This record gives C-alpha cells, structure tokens and sequence, in this order.
C-alpha cells in the first residue's frame, strides 16, 4: 500500500532533469482511515495564468493589433 | 474588425461602434446548473427572455470631481421588470450577467474609467465603534447605486450616517488599495479609444444557487483612473446596461417585500 | 515490543512540520466539491496580472487616488517624467502593487518584469515617449542621453494605446533579495520625452498615463517569509 | 516536474506586427517578454515555481489565538478555570491577510496546540503536573456553564487531553462546511427584514458559526494558583481557492471587513516622481 | 534499535481515537451470537419512522397526552389550524420528536422531510384541508391565500384518511444547521381549511388530528454533538 | 499480512472511488491476536428500514390505496 | 555492492641503473614530482586495502559543531522585558573551529542540519520553583519584520518557520536545504556590495568591503514562550550546525593565526604562528 | 499501535550521528548547480600538494619569510645542513605545512612522505648534496657516514634542479600517531654535503635551497579530531 | 521503496574486500518530501589529485626530463 515519489532536489543531487538515481525517491504510507489525516499532498505545478491575464472572448496573438 | 460589436440576447441588442475586446471572466460563461449537482429538488423556473434581456440603470454624470460609483449587481435590478418580480417570488436563484458600460465623448475629452466586477464586494461600516454594521436599506441602494468618498468620517452613530458605508475611493471602501483592483475582471473605458466595454459574468458562489434577496454575488465598481478633462467641467454621462444570463429560480414562496425606505 | 530509538527532533513542534495525524472527526462526510469559476493554482498566476503603480506618491498625492496618475506636459522639458527603482519588493511605490505584495511574502525573487504604460490623454494628442531600463552599478540615467544607453523602447502615441518594456533579468546573482540591500541593487527605470506632446487647439495641456507592473512567464520566487506591511497590537 | 519559461535566442526585428504594442483597455495584461523587446540569448530555465504553489503558501501553522486559564484556590476564581473561544481565524492578522487573498476556499484543517504556564502570584509552592481538556462544542451543542459541569463528559463532542512535558497535542479536521467552500466575504444579510432594519445582521460574521472551543484545566485547585496559556495554531492543507482578491492594505478593525479612521494611510512619500 | 522520531500528537488522549490496544482479557472467546430480530444498522432507519409531533403544547396542554392532539371543527375560519417552523431541530415542538431527538445529536443535516396527517373524526365527517409549505425568506404565510404560494396538498378526507406532504429539500446550502441562527431559515408549514368540516346531525362536531414527522430516504446528518436535551447534576 | 483499502474522502478529492488513484489508500495491520484489540470496523452502510417503517404482512404498494 | 578503491599499492621493484631517473624534475613548472618509494628504493610488493574514507569531504565536514551560544532571561522586573528574548545573526563566524575547517575552500555547497541544545540555571539565590518552559526559535529571513519584544505579533509566525521545544525533551532538530543565491556559498568575497562612483566619499567602501556586506541570511529569534515567573531563571541555547551533502571548490591555506572579527583580519598580538627552534640541525 | 521498546541511546544527541531530519522549508527550490572549477572530492587530494617547509625557524628567522630558506655555503663542512624529526603533525616545523595542517585534524596516519628540494643558487655554481632518511630507534645521524648507511639519494646540481626523496613507509605499527609519542617516531631526515659547492668568480658564495613536503599516493588518515592550532577567547 | 547497500567493514569481518555474503548490509528508506532531509550520501572515493598537483598543459611523464 506504500507509495513512492520523487523528492525535491537538494544541494548535492543530480541534474535538473530529476531522473537520475534511486536515492532521490522517498516512501510514504497513509496510516489513517480518513484522508484528511494524510500529510500534505504533492504540489501541482500546473498553471494557467491566461485565466486571469488574458480572459478575452476573442483570442489575440501578441503581435496582432490590440484594437 | 474588433471595433464594432453587436451584442444581443432575449429581445434586446446593444450596438457599440467603438469598444475594446470583450472579457469573459475566468474564461467561463454562465450556464444552467447541470444535473450532476444541485441543492434544491423542485423543478426549476427558467424565465428565458423575460429575464435574459438588457435593462438600463439610471445614468450618472462624470464630473471632474467624482470619486467613483458603485452598484450591487442583483440588487440594482430588484425592482426592475420581470426579472425583479421573479427574484422576489423565488427563494433560490442563479444568474450570470452581461455588464456593458457606455460613456460617450468626443476625441477632445480625456480621462478614463476603470470598470471592475468584484464578486463579494464588501464595504466597511462608517461607524467606527461598530463592526460591519449597515442596514438592509443602506447596504442595498437599488438601481441608483452609491458613490465613493475621498474621505472617511465616522458619524459615531449619528442619524444612521454610521450605517452608511465608509467608501474611500483609494481604498475601494474596504481598506484595499485601488491599484490592485485590476486583479478582478475589468475593462477600461479610456475615452480617447473606446466608448464602451463589456464583461461576461458567470454566477459565482460557494453554492450552486442562493437567495438573491439576501446575497449579492457581485458588485460593480467604476472609478476614474484618469481625470476627466476638456478644454470647464463637462459632466460626461455614464450609463450602465445589464442583462441576466441563463437565469433560473427555484422554490416558490410568498412574494418577498423587503423593508422599504 | 520492536526495539526503537528516538532521535533528536523527537517531541518538537515545527510550524512547517508535515506529517500525518488522527482525524478529529472519524468518518466525517465531506461536502462534495463543485466547480467554481476562477480556480487558482499558484501565487505566480496573480503575480503575472497587471497592477497599477502608485507612481505619484508625493506629498499631497500619497494615499489619494491621484498617486496612480503620472502627469505629462505638452510643454518642453528635458527632465525625466519619472524615475523608479526596479526592486519590486523594496521600492516604496512598487511594494504595494500585487507583484510587490506577493513578493513581500518571499525572501528572494527572479525573472524579468513587465512595465506597461497606457496613455489616457486626448485622442488628438501626439508625440513619442522614451521608456528605458538601465542595469545597476552605474550613474543613474538622469540625462536623456544616458537614458538611451540601456534597454529601451520608443512609444508612438496613437490608437495602439499601450506599450510595454520588459526589464530583462540581468543580474549577477541567480535571484535577488526582497530585502532593501545594497548588493542586490535594483537598477533604474526612467522615462523621458522623445519629443514634446503636441495637441490641437482647445485640448488640455495636461496629459496622464497609467503605468502597470506584472511578472513575466520566466519569473519565480524562492522562500516564503512574513510580510512587513501588516501589523497587530500586542 | 513542470518548469518555468525559458528564453529563446533572438535577433533584430523589422516586423510590421509588433509585440511590444498593445491596449490594456481590453482587460488583458500586456504579454511581451524580453525576447520580444530586445535581442536575447538562449537560456535554459529550471527555476521552478514550487514555493509559490497554494499548497506551499498556506502550509505553515500560524498562531490564531491565545487562551488564558487560571487554576486558583480562590472561590471567586473558579470561573477562570474555564475558557470558551469561538472558532475563528480573524484573531491574528498575518493569517487573516493570507486567507483573504481568496474569496472562497476549500481545505482540510490541521490544528496544533501549545501549552505554557507560570505563576501569576509572588507566592508559590508545589504544583502537580497539570493536565488539560480541550473539548470541542459544535454549534447548538450545550455548553458547560462552569469548569466542572456534566457537559464535560463529552460523549459525542470531540475531546483531547494533554499533560505538560508531553508532545504538543493535535488533530486533523476534514473540511466542514454548509457550502462547498468557505466564504471569506459575504455581501449579504442573515435575514431580509420585510416591509429600516438588519443593521446588526450584515456580513460574514452573521452567518459564521462553526462551534466553539472549550478549554478546561482538569486538575482540581491547588493552594498555589497557576496561570496557563494556550496557543492555538492552524494550517490549511489539501487546499484549493477560487477567486483572487488583493490583500488588505491597512490595519483591520474587528472580525468583518472594516476600517480605522486613523489608519488609512498605507503609503509613504517620496521627494518627487523623478526621485528614484 | 530502529531510529524513530516522535511527532506532535504523540501520547495524547483523543476521545475520537481509533488506535489498537492490548486486550485485558486476552483469548476470552466471545459468547456466540444468535440471531436477534430488529437489528439496527443505521440511526437513519429510526429517523425514517413516523413519530407524533407535539403540536398542541399550548396553555396547559403541554406535557399531557392531549399535547399531540390538533383540534379541528365545523366552523368557518380562514385562519390556520396549526403552524410549524420547518426547522426540525429548533422548533420547540419538532425538536421533541423521534426525528428531532436523533437529529439533535448532529450539527448539520439535509434532506426532505415528510409530514403525515391522520384525521380521527367520525366516519360520517367530510371536508377538505389545505396543507402547505412555504420556502423561507419572504412574508410568512399568515392567511389562507398567501399560504398557497408554495408547495401544497389538498387533502380530501376519505377512507384513505391519512395523507402526506413532503416539504422538499429546498435550501441554498448543501446542509442546514441544527442550531438556531438567523441564516438557516427553514421556511414554514401551515394548514388551514379548504372547506369546514361537515358532519350530519347528532354526531361529533369537533375532531382531532394527529400529525407525524419522518425523514425521507434522501436524508442525512453529519457531525456529532452532545445533545442539549440531556442533563445531569454536577458530579 | 497487511490490509489495504480506501479512505473516507477529503477536501481535494473528486469523490469517486479509485478516481483519486492511490491517493486515497491506506494500510492497516492488526498487531494483536485477540480481535477485541482491533480498531473499529469498516463502516457498514448497508441498511433496510422496512423492518421498522413497513413491517407488514400484506405487501403495500405506494400507488395502491393502502387500504385496498 | 562493489569493493571501494584503495590507496596506491606497491609493485615489487628491483634496483635500477636507469638513465631515465624520476628523482629529478623541475618543480618550477608548478608540478610536484610524483615519486613513490618504488622509484627511489628497492621495494616489496604490498597489497593495499587501506582507504581514504575519513578524509572524504562529506566525512570531514560531517560533524555538528557548536556555532553560537544564545542567552535569554525569564524574570519579572521592570527592566527585564528586553532580556526575555535573543535575536541573532545567522553565521558560522562566531566559532573558530568550524570556521577554520570551512575556510579550507573558497566556495562550498551544502544542506544543513540545525540542532539545539538547551540548558537553564538560577542566576539568583532566590532558588524558587519555576515550571518547565517551552521555548520558541523563530526564523526571520532578511527583510521580514522583526519583533520589538518577546510578546508581539511577529511571533505568530504565519509564514516564517518556527520551532517550539520543551525543556527536558530531546534536542529539537530540523533540515535546511541549500539556500544560497549563487550556485555555491562563497566563503570569501574580494569585493564591495556597491561601487562608489565618481560622486562619492574618498573613504567609501570602508563600511562594506568584504563578505560582511553581501552575506545576509536573516536572524534567529529566540524567546521563552512562557509568561514570566517571580523567580528568575537564566537560560541558554547552544546552537549546533552540521554541513550535509557537501561539496567544495578551490582549496586554499588554513588559517595560521588567531581569528578575530568577521573578515580575515588578524591582530598584532597574534601574528607569530610558529615556535622557535635553537638550531636548524636540532632533532 | 505497533508495540515498541525504546533502547538505550534513545533521546540523546550525538554530534557525529547520521539520521534523517524533516525539512523546515518543504518544497523549497534549490538554486541549480553549475560546473564550478576546482572541485575537491577528498582532503587527501590536497595532502598530496607540495608546500614549503618552514625549516629555518631559528632565532632571527622565526615567523618570517626567511624561515623557509635553507642556507648553503661553499666552504668545507662536515656538519649536517639540516635535521628534521619525521613527525609531520607534531614537529614544530612540519605541523604547519599543508600536509601537517590537514593531518592536524587526524589522530593517526600512514603512507610514505615525499620531500622535494630545489636549488635557488646561481647557474654558475655546481656540486652535490646527500639527502638521507634514517628509520626510528637508533642514534639519529650525526655525520655523513650515518647518512650514507641509511636510505639515501645523491642530488647533483643540474638543470633539473629539483630532486625528490621519499621517506618510505617503514613502521612497526600499521598507522602512526599524529601526536608526539615516546613510543612512535617517524625516524629522521637529514642532509649533508656530498661535496663542496664549487663557486666560479663573481658568483654568490652563499645560496639557498627550498624544501617542500607532500603526501605520497599510498597516504591516508584514520580519524577526525580537533586541531591545537586555532583557539578562541 | 527501500535501498540496500553494504556497510563499511567492522572488526569481525575477515573479508576486507566486502565479500562475506548478505551478512553485511544495511537498509535505508527515505521518509521525507525533500532530499535535504535524507541522511548523508554514499561514500564516493573517486579522486583526481592531478588537478592540484600536476595541472600542466603539457603532459609530463614521471621519468621524463621535466624540461628538455
Ligand atoms: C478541538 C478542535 C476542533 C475544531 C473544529 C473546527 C472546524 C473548522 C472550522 C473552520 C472555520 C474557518 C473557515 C474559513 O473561513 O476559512
Ligand atoms: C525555525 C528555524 C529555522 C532555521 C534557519 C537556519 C538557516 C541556515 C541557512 C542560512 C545560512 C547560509 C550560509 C552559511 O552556511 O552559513
């Protein structure tokens, strides 16, 4: 039931490729029936700034005349 | 051609000769509540064209000394048309909006108006001795809306002036600097290039549907960003035209008749 | 009993401690999520939103609406229109912008910064403005001729009402501190007239522009910290 | 992992279509990057936006409240053995400001308690290890009227017991809420007065009731009064937010959103607009 | 031997704790189970059972058997026979019912609520009753006309005497509080005549009705709390 | 000899079982030979109210007159 | 599961009459001669299974060292509030043994562990009873607000990390990732934080030459959490620090003289590292 | 609720331990590495670097630059030019060389030690020197005959001016103490003239030579310890 | 998700080549989100002293005249 995930890169870890060695992984097990008891979940690095920076009905390209 | 926009719904259309590209807040259009999730179980009321049409609020003038204007969105149409009536008859409701602000001037008039749509627009109490103290009537001014002040003067619970909101313009009536208002969906009616601007408003809450007589999902804030000037104080008219979208209601009650001034 | 040994670190409470704990309310039925428009994933998504800069934070303008209005004359001037420190967290005018406010919660920052200007004067007003950025460690660009010796654009006033310049990430260090330090010197942002603004008869002679600041897509932060811009009585 | 954006190498541009020109009136932010503005070099960029994730931003346990309890030999102080606090996050400004960036949020809450004690009196003598009971009283549940009432049986109420010198106690609290997210703002009234009224029913506070926290010194009174303090800490985890707002710029007054007439001046002066 | 770290939360006593522990009486074999009828698996199974509503607890009719008897008559009236606040937890009469008692161990609840009425008149009695539910946030039902702007049933008295109305789950929220507050307005239930009760000569002229309340199958409760109806002297 | 099963859902879940992958699993091991020592059982959500709400000999139909 | 390499082994070697003899060289080239005993004298074969494990940089710098000692007082007198907490600059400068080891390299990159050893005693004859106290060690990154007193709002630590420890329990411990800005920490800085320009003070740089003006990692703020007692209790924290996952660059000479201060500056009374010998020919 | 037992050693702080510890700054992004020049992997890579021996730490030459200059003369002499005891971490002159300084952080050590000498004389001068190492436990060399009996090399003056000698690892024990010890000494190093330096006309009649010391490839240390050279008030 | 590595030799090992079977091993599991929380790294004895003792552009051999 244990999960294995990649650790955040430290001072003397591998290349920024983050795909080198088994020593960069960590193991974790949930010990509770209630998921609220789980340690913080993994970070979601997905982003979509256009939701707030370009919420335009009609899409525009950067070099297009704005008006 | 981005310049000319013909926007329509129901039995009404607004045509603008010069407008900036329209904004859809958060990239979403209002829709009806899908059957995958709902609080109420009554079959819904869907007024269609009776509510989904443009209504015009009483205009204001842009004097060179104005500090801004504000409206509570479902409040401003509460007594107007059939939309108003349906809001009073049903307990729950959901609606998005089309907010289209117009302000026409010739090329020689400078200045600009920022139009911001703020979900949960919450203003400070003018009374300093009380927290969040405001009457239903002062909190909900109607189609006329309210105005911003350049200065805050607590009445110390004197003649209900303390129930009225504190409304500093530079702090948006809340203690938050206006320069960051741009985080909210917004458009600028910069008179030199645009006569109008349109923003699509999805229904936003922690709930799928709520009671419109109790809760204002959104407010409208209009501020001079740049002073009006002409070469004399022209008082250029500002008109706010609003249309509900995908209006629905749920649960028929006695018509609600809120305390009246 | 399985033999064990408690190591240093036992029985301590760290505010950033990340471990499991028993549920206060076993089997609690959590209210289903619903879709709510406007989902935010990262603070940087807000850092990238244009914020109006309180540039005219001068005596009589500080804390009034007019602080956001940068004046422009039709009249001849060889003086800078404005001068601003780059550091978004340290500078007095920028520390209160959304970018600054977010960065005030961080110890270090990196990446280019976008400065966008909007002209709100008469439509019939014409002219050209010089916007430039000079990296730190040299005399400030107080003379237009030196202002040119750096990153710059010339803004044609017209229907394309706005323009922008991006202060490139030029730094000796990988990240700069959000602290008001001398080593991680910000650099200089200035604007000069390229030419005087000329207007037709019966047009105001006082024009304004609104400057905005936002993070670019290459931008990031390192470490979270308490901000200095809010306080509370004991 | 996903990463931040890189820079491509560029050269001179004589395009009739220019990325540096735009119109912010549309509501969109300017989109230009350094490669559009100046000639650039290629740069590989691994400076990943992890610290800025909402999950990391809200990952610290902030002090939220201070409770004050006394275990005393004086009969007039029995009542001071007992302290009930409303659950709230608005007591401390640093946490409140962070939470108020978002209009709505959903998260699981982790609570940790820190206990301390001292002698409030010059006189002292032997005091036994103190044990404390923290009982949660959900809204509408009966409250104890005093320190050793029958309600402390806590048959349904969640309750935790702690002794000094032991590890700080804690518990995880699944998202609890009437709505599908917590609201930090409420532009509305608890009740619509019908045909002036409602002055005391405005704002989030009028609809905010999650129950209260009751703390009691379990030890019976000793000849030497001991003064204790409970520092309550909170952090969100497994958190999502649905609407950015600017943070508060000036000092807060009360639980709701309001202002101090003497503290509405967040900015400082500079000599002139041309002074760096 | 094995390096470990004691995290916060260690050695604490939580009343909601679900950790394992040594058996004090290890290897005790449990007395074998037998089938016993009436097994209850969920408290909701009891919440769904019709229970009388103590509706006429007025002026000395309180805490007596007559307390559950709603009076009816053959006179002319446009007034309600009875009125209930919907809130099953805060209404003084609904709180003290089986549904209210189970419910009072919870802080939050949701779902539709069934109201069933039984007429205990003569066989020769006729008439029609108007029973309705008015969602919250508006002028209360008051008279018989405003009371029809909402969910209603017309109960035609007949051999299938008992009938029911369901106050549908209408709320802005997902769940409502059991606690009384101003926000969680339950709405109203009232009943008034469509027509007076009509009886022939030399038969009873007054009658009683028994109202019942029960949970609908979509009903649920959440967080547990101590119940305010239980009390004890200090120990 | 560990058991693995799902958790009651929390704030960041989509509320579908296994729709959250392995996120919602937990591991439990009994450490005692006496089942009295075990932690509480898996919630049993099965129920049947007819034992108490419709305990009748003649099957009732909802649309039929109850008193046929 | 591979066998680690050993130090150089010796091949059996006969004497030689070679005309190509490694004994002579030209050190002037900047290169050391490489003779091993088999190049100079007759040698036997020697199997070498000895290693250099203890000299790995990870092992060399693998011990925690006391880096600073902080002190605070829990008392109840009108002039004592200011003594309730201690604010300290993060540095390794305070203790010489660790500093000297680090100074073998010009640059280094590592993660750190912080361990805190707490103690207390009575500075006063009152010798009264006090309760076991909780202490708070809060980290305030540069530019973050600092507390004015021990009882203040900044101690809320909503963004800053902070650790709470009880006296009598295991020493608290935490890991800190490399937080340098550069790609390594610099142990030395031959430069200025800023460049005085033509329009400046002749002596400019006097307040900022050296590492002292660019190295800023914030402070630790330590307070007793407990409210004060009638009986004064004096306490202190011996802060221990250890490099971990450490690599270094550009080796340099170890310090030969008594350190003093933040820079490399020596004092006149301690510029004589060696003892005298009566003669060049003395064993 | 897994039953456990705390063994001795529980709840103690060992400065030399190796346990995991939670990060106080979770998910912190660490500045990416770059290829910084001059990477060092081991302290022994530095132990093998030749540094000067402050051999002439005698009155008038102590704690000065001249301390590293070994005098030579063209006159007849039967005396040793110099003498050192081979105790690299304890001798007054050797404990301060790079080899000695790295070694001052260790308790015990092994391997051979290399010495290199350089003539900084005129080009015009010629002659020969005897470098010699004598193992422990015997009268240290008092004259040239003793120097010839033990391990030695003849260093001619010539274009390849530098010459090295290696003091081979001869020891009873496997490792020697770094610390001065009556039991363990490393033997003796000396130098004598093999022949008089011949100096042509108008040529300096006095010279200097420099000496260097470094670890050989078979060198190692056993245990890290605090050094005696640095102190603090 | 454990790793098994050999141990450094102790007094009882008659194999100073680390070849006495499974007898000498240790097991390690990383328990934390960041690698900064991991225990010290595996020993790596690779060295190259020529970097500091013979950094000569021109290759020199030990018996070569240093200068020709
Ligand atoms: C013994 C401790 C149990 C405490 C139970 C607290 C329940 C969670 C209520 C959180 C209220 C604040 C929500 C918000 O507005 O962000
Ligand atoms: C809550 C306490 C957190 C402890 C923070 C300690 C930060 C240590 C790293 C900063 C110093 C880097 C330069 C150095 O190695 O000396």
């Amino acid at each position: 039931g244990a999960q294995v995930s990649t650790q955040k890169t430290g001072a003397h870890e591998n290349q920024n490729v983050a795909a080198n060695g088994s020593t960069i992984n960590y193991t974790t097990i949930n010990y509770y029936k209630d998921s609220a008891s789980n340690s913080a979940t993994r970070q979601d690095l997905s982003q979509d700034p256009s939701k707030f920076t370009e919420p335009v009905k009609d899409l525009m390209l950067k070099t297009a005349p704005a008006l | 051609s981005d310049r000319v926009r013909q926007i329509t719904l129901g039995n009404s259309t607004i045509t603008t000769q010069e407008a900036a590209n329209a904004i859809v807040a958060y990239g979403e259009w209002p829709t009806y509540i899908n059957d995958s999730e709902a609080n109420p179980v009554d079959a819904p009321t869907e007024p269609d064209v009776s509510s989904n049409r443009f209504y015009t609020l009483e205009s204001v003038s842009w004097k060179t000394t104005s500090r801004g204007w504000w409206w509570k969105l479902p409040d401003c149409l509460k007594d107007m048309g059939m939309f108003g009536q349906n809001m009073y008859y049903h307990y729950l409701g959901r609606s998005g909006y089309t907010i289209h602000v117009q302000c026409n001037a010739s090329k020689f008039h400078q200045g600009a108006l920022g139009v911001f749509l703020i979900p949960e627009f919450v203003m400070a109490c003018n009374t300093e001795s009380k927290t969040s103290y405001v009457s239903y009537i002062n909190a909900n001014p109607g189609e006329r809306g309210g105005e911003f002040t350049n200065t805050y003067n607590p009445s110390n619970t004197d003649a209900s002036e303390g129930r009225k909101f504190a409304a500093l313009d530079y702090l948006l009536g809340s203690g938050v600097l206006a320069g960051n208002a741009f985080v909210y969906p917004h458009q600028i009616i910069n008179l030199r290039t645009n006569n109008s601007a349109t923003i699509v408003v999805p229904y936003v809450n922690s709930l799928v549907i709520d009671c419109m007589a109790k809760h204002n999902n959104w407010g409208i804030v209009i501020l001079p960003l740049a002073p009006l000037a002409f070469a004399s104080s022209p008082q250029v008219p500002i008109t706010v035209t609003i249309a509900p979208m995908c209006t629905e209601f749920n649960g028929l009650r006695n018509i609600t008749v809120p305390v009246h001034q | 009993g399985l033999p064990t040994m408690n190591t240093p670190g036992s029985n301590q409470f760290l505010t950033s401690d990340d471990f499991q704990s028993p549920c206060a309310l076993p089997n609690f039925d959590v209210t289903p999520p619903i879709h709510i428009p406007g989902e935010v994933k990262n603070m940087m998504e807000l850092a990238e939103i244009d914020t109006l800069i309180p540039m005219n934070a001068v005596d009589g303008k500080v804390n009034t609406m007019e602080m956001y209005q940068i004046p422009l004359n039709d009249n001849l001037s060889k003086a800078p229109i404005f001068c601003l420190s780059l550091s978004p967290a340290s500078d007095k005018r920028l520390s209160h912008t959304m970018l600054g406010e977010i960065l005030n919660y961080y110890t270090h920052w990196t990446g280019s910064i976008r400065f966008t200007f909007l002209f709100c004067g008469s439509m019939m007003a014409t002219g050209k403005l010089l916007l430039s950025y000079s990296p730190p460690g040299a005399k400030p660009p107080t003379n237009r001729k030196d202002a040119m010796l750096g990153t710059h654009i010339i803004w044609d006033l017209g229907l394309q009402s706005s323009c922008s310049m991006v202060a490139p990430w030029i730094s000796n260090t990988v990240y700069r501190r959000c602290a008001r330090d001398d080593f991680t010197e910000g650099g200089f942002i200035t604007c000069f007239y390229q030419t005087r603004i000329v207007v037709p008869a019966s047009t105001p002679t006082s024009m304004f522009m609104l400057g905005f600041v936002s993070a670019c897509p290459d931008f990031s932060v390192r470490l979270l910290r308490d901000t200095p811009h809010i306080s509370q009585s004991k | 992992p996903p990463s931040t954006q890189s820079t491509e190498a560029t050269s001179g541009v004589n395009s009739q279509e220019v990325p540096a020109l735009t119109a912010v009136e549309t509501g969109a932010s300017g989109q230009a990057i350094p490669s559009d503005v100046v000639e650039t070099r290629h740069v590989v960029n691994y400076k990943t936006r992890s610290e800025s994730c909402l999950e990391s931003f809200f990952g610290r346990a902030a002090c939220v409240t201070i409770l004050s309890l006394t275990n005393s030999s004086k009969s007039g102080e029995e009542k001071k053995h007992f302290n009930i606090w409303n659950i709230t996050y608005t007591d401390t400004v640093q946490l409140r400001r962070k939470l108020e960036f978002f209009t709505y949020s959903r998260f699981d809450l982790e609570m940790t308690f820190v206990f301390t004690e001292n002698y409030p009196s010059t006189a002292s003598g032997e005091v036994r290890n103190q044990v404390y009971q923290i009982m949660y009283i959900p809204p509408g549940a009966p409250r104890p009227s005093s320190w050793d009432d029958y309600t402390w049986q806590s048959s349904s109420n969640p309750s935790i017991f702690y002794m000094y010198g032991n590890a700080p106690p804690r518990m995880s609290i699944p998202y609890v809420g009437i709505a599908n997210a917590y609201s930090h703002f409420y532009d509305g009234f608890a009740r619509v007065p019908l045909e002036d009224a409602g002055d005391t029913f405005y704002g989030l506070v009028s609809i905010n009731d999650f129950g209260v926290l009751a703390v009691r010194a379990v030890n019976r009174s000793n000849p030497h009064t001991i003064h204790t303090s409970v520092r309550v800490y909170m952090k969100p985890k497994h958190i999502r937010c649905w609407c950015p707002r600017p943070p508060r710029a000036v000092l807060y007054r009360g639980e709701g959103v309001d202002m101090i007439s003497s503290a509405i001046l967040p900015l400082a002066k500079v000599d002139s607009i041309t002074t760096f």
